[PDB]
């Protein structure tokens, strides 16, 4: 699910693709806008913030 | 959601020029840095 | 949507777009340069697709001020030109602006510069003279009506001479429209060629299209492309016969060797790009008369260092029906038009369609200039004296041919003072039939030198002291 929501939402795909950016921020802009959701499964999301 | 995702990259963007001499030599120099040059 | 600036170097410009936005190869692109000096809109043509979203264009415009990462807009189409009656009377540039008049034409209908050739089944050969009243091209090189004509030539050799000679003697009573194309050439020249159009009234019926050859390397390769565009569109819209002019074609492959190494491609022989003959071939077969349609194209085509075995005239010469060649030999010998009548030639130079007469005088005129090239080196270091009496009257007869053959043009009075002329075919024929005969041979050589027809010899030789 979350590879095809970033498929089709490119823009957030490249700000998170980019690695000049530090990546505690990267991780919790992830957070705030996909994968910290009530409905999401643990191990997913910390896969995919890893 | 859809909607809080560009909440969530705006405020990113909200939350974050001098180059630098990387080489040089024989007249010939290549600089980091100066996006808007 | 929109792209943005990632690598800037010269006229070369890589943009990069995001997933599934990528601009089909040839299409036209915008970017800002917002530095006052040299503010302006770039317009890009992506040509090639490099990967990772990722586009290399070329500018039609300097890229100097472009700044990385500015946004990149893709206008959905290749770059279009207007079309129609309107155009004619009008300057425009490569990209279809108008210049004499700014804002002129965006309301006409606009056709894509790029474009597949006619099919081969619509094809036809054309085989018809077409007179221009030069003793040397009506001679040796007949022009073809709905054929293509070039004039192959080093630098300042004649090739713009000759060619506003040609819009002089067939432009100007000429039916159908004219187009112009000023590839890559002097901004001076074509200033100079409007104010001549404008002058003989042949403007309202011309369409002039000017990129020069003080603009970026992109605007050199699609101006023959927008002026092709134009001719196009009256060939097979309007239905009338159309004059095409370019000079110079050779600055269209000029400009794509320019670009070509920048744009990743290994070299070919002689520093030419490696699809110098594909993208000639293309220009070149866009530029043809179909069947019921013609346009009659004449080109000038400049020949680098003089080296006529340069592999962009050699590859230029299979794509013409009738070739004038200049020589700098002969044009160091102050003969004008300086064409070389050994090196010159045309399809339709045979006794079907110019007659048994054009062809066995044409044929005579080739073997005596011909055996007078041979016999040039023994005439510098032995002298003439040391030759047969045969081949002494030979001699004699060719450097008068040879003189003949030049001839006082309508565009060469600016360089001379001499008011030009203009011979019929049949004159022409018969001066030289005589002339192979030997019935001129007791006239001196300077009687014909930059002459018409056979009254002028007479005057001529009248005033030197002899009788014709
Ligand atoms: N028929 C002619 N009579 C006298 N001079 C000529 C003639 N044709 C060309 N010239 C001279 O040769 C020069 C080169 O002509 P032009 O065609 O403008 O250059 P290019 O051959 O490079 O196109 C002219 O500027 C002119 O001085
Ligand atoms: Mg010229």
């Amino acid at each position: 699910r979350f590879g095809r929501v970033l498929d089709a939402e490119p823009r957030l795909s490249a700000l998170l693709s980019d690695y000049t950016t530090p990546a505690e921020g990267r991780v919790a802009l992830l957070d705030k806008a996909l994968t910290g959701r009530p409905g999401v499964n643990q191990t997913a999301a910390a896969l995919l913030s890893q | 959601s859809a909607a809080d995702i560009e909440g969530a990259i705006e405020d990113y963007v909200s939350s974050f020029e001098i180059g630098t001499v990387i080489d040089a030599g024989d007249g010939i120099a290549h600089v980091e840095g100066l996006p808007s040059v | 949507t929109a792209g943005r600036v990632v690598r800037i170097t010269g006229p070369v410009v890589d943009v990069e777009f995001p997933r599934g936005s990528v601009p089909e190869l040839f299409n036209a692109l915008h970017a800002e340069i917002t530095f006052g000096a040299l503010a302006k809109t770039l317009t890009l043509e992506v040509a090639q697709h490099l990967g990772d979203s990722l586009v290399r264009c070329i500018s039609m415009q300097p890229t100097d001020g472009l700044v990385r990462g500015v946004e990149v807009t893709d206008t959905g189409a290749s770059i279009s030109v207007p079309v129609g009656d309107g155009v004619k009377g009008h300057v425009f540039n490569a990209l279809g602006d108008c210049l004499d008049d700014p804002g002129y034409g965006k309301d006409f209908e606009h056709w894509s510069i790029h474009r597949k050739p006619p099919a081969f089944s619509d094809l036809e050969p054309r085989t018809e003279m077409l007179e221009t009243g030069l003793k040397v091209v009506d001679l040796l090189t007949p022009y073809v009506r709905g054929g293509k004509i070039a004039l192959f030539g080093g630098a300042g050799v004649g090739k713009t001479v000759l060619i506003q000679e040609m819009i002089n003697r067939i432009a100007r009573n000429f039916g159908g429209t004219s187009v112009f194309a000023g590839v890559g050439e002097r901004t001076r020249e074509g200033n100079d060629l409007w104010v001549e159009l404008a002058d003989a009234n042949v403007l309202k019926d011309t369409a002039l299209v000017f990129g020069q050859m003080d603009e970026p390397p992109g605007t050199r390769m699609r101006v023959a492309l927008s002026a092709l565009t134009m001719a196009e569109f009256f060939r097979d819209e309007q239905g009338q016969d159309v004059l095409l002019f370019i000079d110079n074609i050779f600055r269209f492959t000029q400009a794509g060797s320019e670009v070509s190494t920048l744009l990743g491609r290994m070299p070919s022989a002689v520093g030419y790009q490696p699809t110098l003959a594909d993208e000639m071939g293309e220009l070149q077969e866009r530029i043809t008369s179909t069947r019921g349609r013609s346009i009659t194209s004449m080109q000038a085509v400049y020949v680098p260092a003089d080296d006529y075995t340069d592999p962009a005239p050699a590859t230029t010469f299979a794509h013409l029906d009738a070739t004038t060649e200049l020589s700098r030999a002969v044009f160091s010998k102050g003969i004008f038009p300086a064409v070389d009548p050994l090196a010159s030639s045309s399809t339709i130079l045979d006794p079907a369609i110019v007659g048994d007469e054009h062809y066995r005088v044409a044929q005579e005129v080739i073997r005596i200039l011909q055996r007078y090239k041979d016999l040039q080196d023994i005439i510098a270091i032995l002298g003439i004296d040391e030759l047969s009496e045969e081949d002494k009257q030979l001699v004699n007869r060719a450097r008068r041919i040879e003189r003949f053959l030049s001839q006082n043009m309508m565009a060469a009075e600016q360089f001379t003072g001499q008011p030009g002329s203009t011979v019929p075919l049949k004159e022409t024929i018969e001066a030289f039939d005589k002339l192979t005969k030997g019935e001129f041979d007791h006239l001196p050589e300077q009687a014909f030198f930059l002459i018409g027809g056979l009254d002028d010899l007479a005057k001529k030789a009248e005033s030197l002291g002899a009788k014709l």
